[PDB]
């Protein structure tokens, strides 16, 4: 149905509004190749041409929002499919033969590159997961799936269905970013998931059940534990 | 009791063979260790030593549990100074408490010493905001009634209340002043009222002023001096636009004014400020 409205350039603003239902409907399923599938049959240049109705500020807002959740699991399941390919040890052939030896001598010359670039690779996937992960926790201008404009008329289905988006997937999106910091050694950062949440400037942590929550306080605790291996305090600070 | 001194100098020889015979058991078995530290049954410098070379957090938790007044030395033994997650349970003891108190579910317990550590916090300011932030999510994350909870996020409003100023520091004077971005102390009312108002702080604007009169109440010595100094630089600034603001933000006998002098538009905003408070 929205090759039909995205048909009639004149339904542009219509056309948007429904693909926000329509993706909102799916992202409650997760269904990111569906919602992303739809994400394209709107016009890359959509936004330009329609500049406005309290209805058509909000679902150009939304529709943003759902481009920062989508770009945020388009470059986890990349990062995520690259902490899965790590470079594997030589394998080691005791009571080698002299020939056998420098094969091996060899081998475990190379391997000591590749995961040089894997960590390399890593790193700027890290780097770039990461930004996205902050573009829709910290969206600008009001928090994510949160409309800035007030005098629309009532869509009960819709605004909560803003309310819930935010209760399954901000949940969902701090727990990758520890997942990211943690698998990353990033163990200071992590922690500073708890002023984040917590933080009045956004009020993440009433998108969070009380279970969610602890279980978040259990994840930090375990970040914690790693930054005591190292001979730093709780937190990462140096032990004067 | 009388002739002690030969009596606490005995004491000192006997207690410095009892660590010459610890020692000695340091390299040797520690299952003899237990009747050691049993037949001169304090000799406490040793048994607890032992206890915190292995992961038995089970037995300096076996040693307070059986003692009279362990736990006072335990501490002050400490400050001085796997199965190891044991006995990391059991030394989580102290400022590692929030730890084994998330771990136990102890959540309330978790936000009180994570509110202390915050509180006595100096050093470091992105330390000091980190622990509150955690603090927090501990409280949210207990079982308070909805009206203890209430108390302790209105309490806690507080607290992020005061830091929100050193928070807010322009980016213009702490590369100007050349400060660390987070490995920065935590500062006190008099250091940010005073830094908020330097001539550093270039682009210092209505918010700047008002925010270095809301940190008055933030103190503890003289209070009507600064009250001048800063509504002084308000002018100096204005290069005689902004007096005018923040007279506009405050909504008054607080100001002063023959003291100030100490002048065509100072008196005439005055003016149309008897009258603005009228």
């Amino acid at each position: 149905v929205i090759d039909w409205l995205v048909f009639d350039p004149a339904q542009r603003a219509e056309a948007l509004k429904q693909g926000n239902a329509i993706m909102r409907k799916f992202l409650a399923s997760k269904k990111h190749e569906a919602a992303k599938e739809v994400f394209v049959k709107i016009p890359q240049d959509s936004i330009a041409e329609i500049y406005l109705p309290a209805e058509d500020d909000n679902a150009i807002r939304e529709h943003l929002c759902i481009r920062a959740y989508l770009e945020a699991h388009e470059t986890f399941n990349e990062w995520f499919k690259h902490m899965n390919s790590v470079p594997q040890k030589p394998a080691l052939i005791p009571q080698p033969t002299f020939t056998e030896k420098v094969a091996h001598e060899h081998k475990e010359k190379k391997y000591e590159m590749d995961f040089g670039i894997w960590k390399g690779h890593l790193d700027a996937l890290t780097a770039d997961v990461k930004e996205k992960m902050y573009n829709v926790l910290l969206f600008v201008d009001g928090g994510w799936m949160v409309d800035v404009r007030e005098d629309a008329k009532e869509d009960h289905e819709r605004t909560h269905q803003m309310v819930l988006l935010r209760k399954l997937c901000l949940p969902m999106l701090c727990f990758l970013l520890h997942t990211i910091l943690h698998s990353t050694g990033q163990y200071q950062e992590c922690l500073q998931l708890a002023d984040m949440v917590s933080s009045e400037r956004h009020k993440l942590y009433l998108v969070f059940s009380k279970e969610e929550l602890r279980k978040l306080l259990q994840k930090l605790r375990e970040s914690s534990l790693m930054l005591l291996d190292q001979g730093l305090d709780p937190l990462g600070y140096e032990i004067q | 009791s009388n002739r002690e001194r030969y009596d606490n100098l005995e004491m000192e020889y006997l207690q410095k063979r009892s660590d010459l015979l610890s020692p000695l058991l340091s390299l040797g078995q520690y299952l003899w260790a237990a009747s050691l530290a049993e037949k001169y049954c304090d000799f406490d410098i040793l048994v607890q030593m032992c206890e915190q070379t292995d992961n038995q957090s089970r037995l300096q938790r076996y040693m307070t549990q059986f003692a009279d007044q362990n736990f006072s030395d335990f501490l002050f033994r400490w400050y001085l100074e796997q199965h190891g997650q044991l006995a990391n349970f059991l030394q989580a003891h102290e400022h590692l408490s929030w730890l084994h108190e998330i771990n136990s579910q102890e959540l309330e317990k978790a936000h009180a010493t994570l509110l202390g550590l915050a509180n006595m916090e100096t050093r470091y300011f992105a330390k000091k905001k980190t622990l509150l932030g955690l603090s927090k999510l501990a409280a949210l994350a207990s079982d308070f009634s909805e009206d203890m909870l209430q108390e302790k996020i209105e309490e806690m409003a507080e607290q992020e209340r005061f830091l929100l100023h050193q928070e807010t520091l322009p980016e213009q004077l702490l590369a100007e002043k050349q400060l660390n971005l987070s490995a920065m102390p935590v500062l006190t009312a008099p250091q940010l009222i005073g830094l908020y108002i330097c001539e550093e702080n270039r682009r210092a604007n209505e918010y700047d002023f008002k925010k270095a009169l809301d940190l008055l109440e933030y103190i503890d010595i003289n209070i009507n001096d600064l009250k001048l100094e800063i509504l002084c630089k308000a002018l100096q600034r204005d290069n005689w636009v902004s007096k005018d603001s923040i007279f506009v933000k405050i909504l008054l006998p607080e100001v002063k004014d023959l003291l100030q002098a100490d002048e065509f538009v100072l008196k005439a905003n005055y003016e149309y400020y008897v009258q603005g408070q009228i």
